[PDB]
């Protein structure tokens, strides 16, 4: 009866689920298990490039805390 | 190569203007002005004018060239030596300009121009938690009162003018 | 016919967008705020004829701030001599000009 | 940069699908099928120009989410309501002089 | 002063109004031939 | 051989896709249009076979000639058939489209639509029922299923 | 005036709703008690750096530390 | 690593567009007391594959074209715009997280009329050109209320960033303060994609869709799949902008499932509208725009300007 | 100065000489005129973003709005010319020689 439309809607829902889950896992993969740094403004980009300079390995996501100072 | 990206887009911009200014038809002229508006929007976007480039795509290419193609469809039938000859003339003059300014790193067509890429002339600071261009456009309402008055009045008058002169009575 | 109605009535119709040194939103300075302020405070009141000759130095500094023609010419000279010395093999770039030095902060 | 890669990828996929849609049905060599100004409306042009002028008024109206952050809120609110009022006055004059007729 | 070139010119109209120097005819039928399908209509549209 | 197997599977693929996605251009000439509309009714429901209802006249796979063809609409029928992209198919529906029918000896009736267009399936009746028309469409799909386009291409 | 208002609400309810919503948008911020707080929040949002003053000797209203009592306060924004 | 992300956006777009045809035919089947496809696959699952293979080997139609270059460029531009409308969509993290994503989508949807206009140019008919001008005039008409309703909504957001619009709707759905904007938005997005009851070129009320005349068209499958990419995209955009879901930054798939279910319900609401109403006459939806939607749009635009000032609720800039 | 300024100026002169040399149509003239406007838009925007002069960020929008209203007025003149003469050809606009 009416539930016969549900395999097509289920396939369409999996096809809509794949881009978002995919880009969430990719942003966690390429950023050290965290969210991608959103730099919409120039101050956020300055902090981000400062992270890229202070990490030493040319990667902004390598976070350095209190262990990096004496 | 990638440091010269605004220069490459500006050469594509001049090539597109030589394209539609040769005027094969207003149809292909409109198409050439659309492609030229897209690459000039890219030029604007690569200096940091994100809102102004989206104003290109949304207002210029989004409304006005739509109305030009709309009127070209409606007031012209549905689609040479002189066109292609003036096209290759403009293309050869622009590539000779490119060749001169890349071999000398200096040129003088009317004024003097540097031959390096235009990445050299940028600022080395930040703007904080705002865009300077966005806040200057937000200043249209707070600081630009008289400018809004004359622009809105000119648009109201423009509606009145087009309804008068297209009436035919 | 410059009917100066803005000064007769005391309204600010378009004086605000006129120069870069005016009051800006969120106190944003231009890239040549100081040079333009110096040229304007030089040329104020003295007339255009006296401003062409007595404010030449501030105006040349301000035009060269705007267009950066002498600056880009000097950088062209330094970079062309650098590439010529790489061509002759009399020079090698230092490690702080090759990207292998772990930038400051 | 990532945007330019994405635009080129979308353009490339579109062009590849267009190439498939034009050349793949040219593989199956079919039969050779040998058997065997425009009228002007003023109303189409007036709806196009009314769109264009209202889109210019929209172009004035677009920095309002940024304009609401100002310190001069009396002036900003006045000029905001004044631009939307002039858009409505353009619509009212477009109404009453029979501009919105037969494409209402 | 009528010359060789400027001799074919006429004086303008006195009211400065020139003569203007028609509508669409559509051959029309029903879109999908299921209900009617066998109708031919020769329209004379006016926009 | 390997190439014969590959072209056999590719013929199976294209025949599956063509028979299972038929789009009909029905001519609603006469009473058979009512019974085609019952072949699209919710009892018989041509749309569950992939046979869509109210397809475009231009991108259709089969021209169902459903009604009485007259001498005044013979060039219109042939012009529509000339506009159809291949593979185009013709199902004749009912006796007037088959052979003139109840109006066979008339001065103004084309005696069968096979005098004008090449016909693949003949669906007989006056009117042939919606079930009989759906039988004719399924027999058309069987006729599409046993096409050998790439096998004959490989053997020429 | 109420017969015409019912007449235009019977004939053209879209335009009546349009002029009513636009009339509220015009006249209502002059009557709202919270229109003042819009200004007070927009001017108290620190987009720039609070460039300090050289302590000459007599500036009692200007604090010497952020946690000093004097200076502009945002207790009204925390409370409202 | 980023190209993998671009592909995992744009290929499931094409697969969801393929199966929206199945979902439409099945739901329009069961809403019409009948079935949709259930013979071609198990429960109809092979109907989009069969239909796409059927369309992709079909002959070019009958005629030649007036302009070959625009006949090629109009499907290219339609598909390119219909794929670039997805890249700023926060789902919960967008592919291209740009500051002006709303404005980007408004501009790239304003550019979508060039495919209609250039396909009207490329066909040899002078009547298909008139029909294309009618469709262009319809689309640019409803772009006005798209822009102004969109602006009025983003006055409660603070910026043109689409990713901020998830943060805006954490306490309430934004349809609760702006349901008149939401209902005019939904009907205007319905009228953008030439969707019923506004599909005047695909149906009657049309000078050219008239049983055996001229006008070479392009490949139907590419225009059709660009149209359904536009439909799924505008339903996702309406979902993000009025029915915003809960975002947990440690479990983003909760947001992804939630807005996916809402977007599916909204695309099914498109399917349920098209199986319910007769079409407008062309001047009747011109009337519906200019004399009905647009005065309410300007009135509510004034209200949503003046309202965060009278309530002291101006949203943050950043 | 900057190299891109040469290209935007030369684009303005290209659309100038195209506007200053008619072939047949009036629509081609209006397209060259709006290409001139486009080059003005780009060049003003590059100056204003180049100098970080904040208040003139609203200037290219005002340029765009006024000259697109100008474009609408020119298209309306073209519509009236094409309704009078049947085409938008500029050689039909020749009655003012006498
Ligand atoms: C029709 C006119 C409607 C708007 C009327 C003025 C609205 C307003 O708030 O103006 C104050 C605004 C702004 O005032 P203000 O108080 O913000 O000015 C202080 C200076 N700034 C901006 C740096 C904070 O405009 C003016 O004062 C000058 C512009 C209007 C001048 C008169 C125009 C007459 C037009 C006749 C045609
Ligand atoms: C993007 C979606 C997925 C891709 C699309 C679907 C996948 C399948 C696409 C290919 C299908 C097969 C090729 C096109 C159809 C051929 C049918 C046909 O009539 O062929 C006869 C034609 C011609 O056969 P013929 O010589 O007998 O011609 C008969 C026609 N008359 C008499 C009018 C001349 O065959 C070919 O031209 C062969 C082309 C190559 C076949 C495939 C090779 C492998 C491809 C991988
Ligand atoms: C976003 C998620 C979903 C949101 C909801 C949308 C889904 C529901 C869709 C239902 C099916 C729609 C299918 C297509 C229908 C197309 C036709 C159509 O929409 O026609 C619109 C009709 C057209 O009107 P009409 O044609 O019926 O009326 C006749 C018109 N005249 C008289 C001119 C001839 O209505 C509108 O245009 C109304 C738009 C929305 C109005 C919102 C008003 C809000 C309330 C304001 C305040 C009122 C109180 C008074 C003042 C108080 C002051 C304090
Ligand atoms: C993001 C998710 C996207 C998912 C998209 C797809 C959704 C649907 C998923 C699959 C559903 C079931 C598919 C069943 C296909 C039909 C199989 C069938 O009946 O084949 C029979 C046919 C003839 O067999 P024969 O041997 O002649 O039989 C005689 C028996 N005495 O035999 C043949 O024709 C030969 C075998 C054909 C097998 C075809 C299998 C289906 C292919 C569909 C393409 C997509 C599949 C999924 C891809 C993504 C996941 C990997
Ligand atoms: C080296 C060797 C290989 C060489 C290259 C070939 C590769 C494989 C090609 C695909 C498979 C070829 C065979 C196709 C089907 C042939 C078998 C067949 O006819 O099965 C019939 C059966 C249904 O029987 P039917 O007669 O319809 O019954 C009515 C209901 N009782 O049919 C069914 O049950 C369903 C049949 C499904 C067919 C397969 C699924 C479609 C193809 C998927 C991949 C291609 C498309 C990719 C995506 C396209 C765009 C979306
Ligand atoms: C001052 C407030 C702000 C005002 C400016 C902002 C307005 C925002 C909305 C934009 C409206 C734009 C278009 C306005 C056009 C008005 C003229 C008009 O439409 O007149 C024609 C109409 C009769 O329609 P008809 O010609 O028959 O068309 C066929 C459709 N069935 O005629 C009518 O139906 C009569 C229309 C006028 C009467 C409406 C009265 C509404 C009263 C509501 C309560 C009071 C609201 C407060 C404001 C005071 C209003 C006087
Ligand atoms: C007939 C011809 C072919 C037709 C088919 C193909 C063309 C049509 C479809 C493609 C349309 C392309 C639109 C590209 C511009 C979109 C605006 C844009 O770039 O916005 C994103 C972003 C601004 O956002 P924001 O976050 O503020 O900036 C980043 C700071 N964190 O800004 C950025 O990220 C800027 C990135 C660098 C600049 C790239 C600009 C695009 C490349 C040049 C133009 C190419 C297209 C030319 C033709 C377009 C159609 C007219
Ligand atoms: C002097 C200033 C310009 C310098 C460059 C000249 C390029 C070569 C053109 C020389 C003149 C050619 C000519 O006859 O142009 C006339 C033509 C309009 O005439 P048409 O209607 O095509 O047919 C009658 C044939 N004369 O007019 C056109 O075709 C107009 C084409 C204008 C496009 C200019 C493109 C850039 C040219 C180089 C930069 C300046
Ligand atoms: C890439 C995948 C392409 C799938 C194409 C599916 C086309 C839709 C099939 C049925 C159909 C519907 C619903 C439809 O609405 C329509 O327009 C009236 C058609 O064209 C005549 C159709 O054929
Ligand atoms: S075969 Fe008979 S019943 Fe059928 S359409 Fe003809 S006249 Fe009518």
């Amino acid at each position: 009866m009416w539930f016969e439309v549900l395999p097509g809607i289920a396939v369409m829902g999996v096809c809509l689920f794949i881009p978002g889950m995919a880009t969430a896992r990719i942003h966690r993969f390429s950023n050290g298990g965290r969210e991608k740094r959103v730099a919409h403004y120039s101050y956020q980009w300055y902090l981000m490039e400062r992270d890229r300079r202070v990490s030493g390995v040319n990667r902004y996501y390598v976070s350095k805390g209190l262990e990096n100072i004496d | 190569m990638m440091t010269y990206i605004v220069f490459i887009l500006s050469i594509i911009f001049v090539m597109g203007f030589v394209g539609f200014s040769s005027k094969p038809s207003p149809i292909y002229g409109g198409l050439g002005l659309i492609v030229s508006g897209g690459v000039g929007c890219g030029i604007v976007l690569n200096f940091g004018g994100s809102f102004l480039g989206l104003m290109v795509f949304l207002i210029y290419l989004g409304g006005m060239m739509v109305v030009f193609g709309y009127t070209t469809a409606m007031a012209t039938e549905q689609y040479n030596k002189v066109v292609l000859g003036t096209f290759i003339t403009g293309l050869l003059m622009e590539f000779l300009m490119v060749y001169y300014v890349l071999k000398d790193k200096e040129v003088e067509i009317v004024f003097k121009f540097n031959g390096m890429g235009d990445w050299v002339i940028y600022d080395t600071g930040d703007s904080g938690f705002f865009s300077e261009e966005a806040m200057g456009i937000a200043a249209l309402y707070s600081y630009g009162t008289w400018l809004v008055i004359v622009t809105g009045w000119s648009l109201l008058i423009g509606v009145v003018v087009i309804m008068e002169i297209t009436r035919g009575n | 016919p410059f009917f100066d109605v803005q000064k007769k009535l005391g309204v600010d119709l378009d004086h605000w967008m006129t120069i870069q040194s005016a009051e800006q939103p969120h106190r944003i300075p231009a890239r040549c705020h100081a040079f333009e302020k110096e040229w304007i405070e030089c040329a104020h009141g003295i007339g255009s004829i006296r401003a062409e000759k007595e404010c030449k130095i501030e105006f040349e500094d301000f035009r060269e701030c705007l267009l950066r023609q002498k600056t880009m010419k000097r950088l062209n000279a330094i970079k062309r001599q650098r590439d010529k010395l790489i061509k002759e093999g009399k020079y090698t770039p230092p490690p702080h000009h090759s990207g292998q030095e772990d930038l400051r902060p | 940069m990532n945007l330019m890669i994405t635009l080129l990828t979308n353009f490339t996929l579109a062009t590849l699908l267009v190439t498939i849609a034009f050349w793949l049905p040219q593989l199956n060599v079919y039969s050779e099928k040998t058997s065997p100004r425009l009228p002007f409306s003023m109303k189409f042009f007036l709806v196009a120009i009314t769109f264009l002028l209202f889109d210019l008024e929209i172009a004035l109206l677009l920095p309002l989410p940024w304009a609401s952050q100002t310190t001069n809120l009396n002036t900003m609110l006045t000029m905001a309501l004044l631009l939307i009022f002039l858009l409505a006055v353009s619509l009212a004059y477009e109404w009453t002089q029979k501009g919105l007729e037969w494409t209402e | 002063y009528p010359t060789k070139e400027t001799a074919h010119w006429k004086p303008p109209p006195w009211n400065d109004v020139d003569p203007p120097k028609s509508n669409l005819t559509l051959n029309f039928g029903p879109q999908h031939p299921a209900a009617h399908g066998v109708l031919r209509l020769v329209m004379e549209l006016s926009g | 051989s390997r190439g014969e197997y590959v072209v056999a599977k590719l013929d199976d693929l294209i025949n599956w896709a063509r028979r299972s996605s038929l789009w009909p251009m029905t001519f609603g000439l006469a009473c058979c249009a009512v019974e085609m509309m019952h072949m699209a009714a919710p009892r018989y429901d041509m749309d569950r076979f992939g046979v869509v209802f109210r397809a475009s006249p231009r991108q259709s796979d089969v021209m169902i000639v459903a009604g009485t063809l007259t001498n005044k609409m013979a060039p219109a029928l042939r012009k529509v058939y000339d506009q159809m992209p291949e593979p185009r198919y013709v199902v004749s529906m009912g006796s007037c489209a088959n052979g003139g029918g109840y109006y066979h000896y008339s001065y103004s009736v084309v005696r069968g639509c096979d005098r004008i267009v090449p016909v693949d399936i003949y669906v007989p009746g006056c009117p042939p029922t919606a079930e009989a028309l759906l039988y004719g469409i399924l027999q058309l799909q069987k006729k599409i299923k046993r096409e050998k386009r790439l096998r004959i291409w490989y053997r020429r | 005036v109420a017969a015409f208002l019912k007449n235009v609400w019977a004939k053209e309810p879209v335009l009546v709703a349009s002029f009513a919503i636009a009339g509220l948008a015009v006249i209502l911020p002059t009557l709202s008690p919270y229109t003042k707080y819009s200004l007070m929040i927009n001017r108290a949002t620190p987009y720039n750096y609070p460039v300090p003053l050289r302590d000459d000797g007599n500036m009692p209203d200007v604090p010497s530390h952020p946690q000093d009592p004097q200076g502009p306060s945002l207790e009204w924004l925390k409370r409202l | 690593m980023f190209m993998i992300n671009v592909l995992t956006l744009i290929i499931p777009i094409l697969l969801a567009v393929a199966f929206l045809t199945l979902v439409e035919r099945k739901v329009l089947g069961y809403m019409q007391f009948r079935k949709g496809p259930n013979v071609v696959g198990p429960y109809g699952l092979l109907q989009p594959i069969a239909d796409a293979i059927k369309l992709f080997i079909k002959e070019p139609l009958r005629p030649a074209t007036s302009s070959i270059s625009m006949f090629i460029l109009a499907p290219i531009l339609a598909l390119t715009l219909a794929l670039t409308m997805w890249i700023p969509l926060p789902m919960p993290y967008p592919l291209i997280n740009m500051n002006l994503g709303v404005l980007f989508m408004l501009a790239m949807s304003s550019l979508a009329v060039y495919s209609i206009l250039w396909s009207g140019w490329a066909s040899n008919s002078k009547y298909a050109l008139i029909g294309a001008l009618r469709a262009v005039a319809q689309t640019i008409s409803y772009e006005v209320t798209l822009a102004i309703i969109l602006l009025s909504v983003l006055l409660m957001n603070g910026s043109f960033t689409l990713s901020t619009l998830i943060i805006t709707q954490e306490q309430v759905w934004l349809i609760f303060p702006a349901w008149p904007l939401a209902m005019m938005w939904f009907i205007s997005t319905l009228a953008e994609t030439n969707r019923a009851p506004f599909d005047l070129t695909e149906g009657e009320s049309e000078l050219v869709s008239g049983f055996n005349v001229e006008y070479a068209a392009g490949p139907f499958a590419l225009f059709f799949m660009a149209e359904y990419a536009n439909i799924i995209m505008m339903n996702i955009f309406t979902t993000t902008l009025f029915l915003g879901a809960f975002h947990n930054p440690y479990m983003p798939e909760l947001y992804t499932i939630n807005f996916t279910i809402k977007s599916l319900l909204l695309s099914i609401t498109f399917l349920w509208i098209r199986a319910s109403y007769p079409r407008f006459r062309y001047d009747q939806l011109m009337h519906l725009l200019w004399k009905n939607f647009l005065p309410l749009t300007l009135a509510l635009c004034m209200w949503h300007v003046s309202l965060p000032i009278l309530l002291s609720s101006i949203p943050p800039q950043t | 100065m900057s190299l891109v300024y040469m290209n935007i100026m030369m684009a303005f002169t290209v659309s100038l000489t195209g506007l200053l040399m008619y072939r047949s149509h009036l629509m081609s003239s209006l397209l060259c005129l709006e290409g001139m406007m486009l080059s003005l838009f780009i060049l003003a925007t590059l100056m204003i973003l180049n100098s970080h002069f904040t208040l003139a960020s609203m200037m290219p929008i005002i340029l765009l709005v006024f000259a697109a209203c100008e474009a609408a007025l020119g298209l309306s003149l073209l519509v009236m010319v094409s309704n009078t003469y049947g085409t938008d050809y500029v050689q039909n606009l020749n009655l003012l020689q006498c």
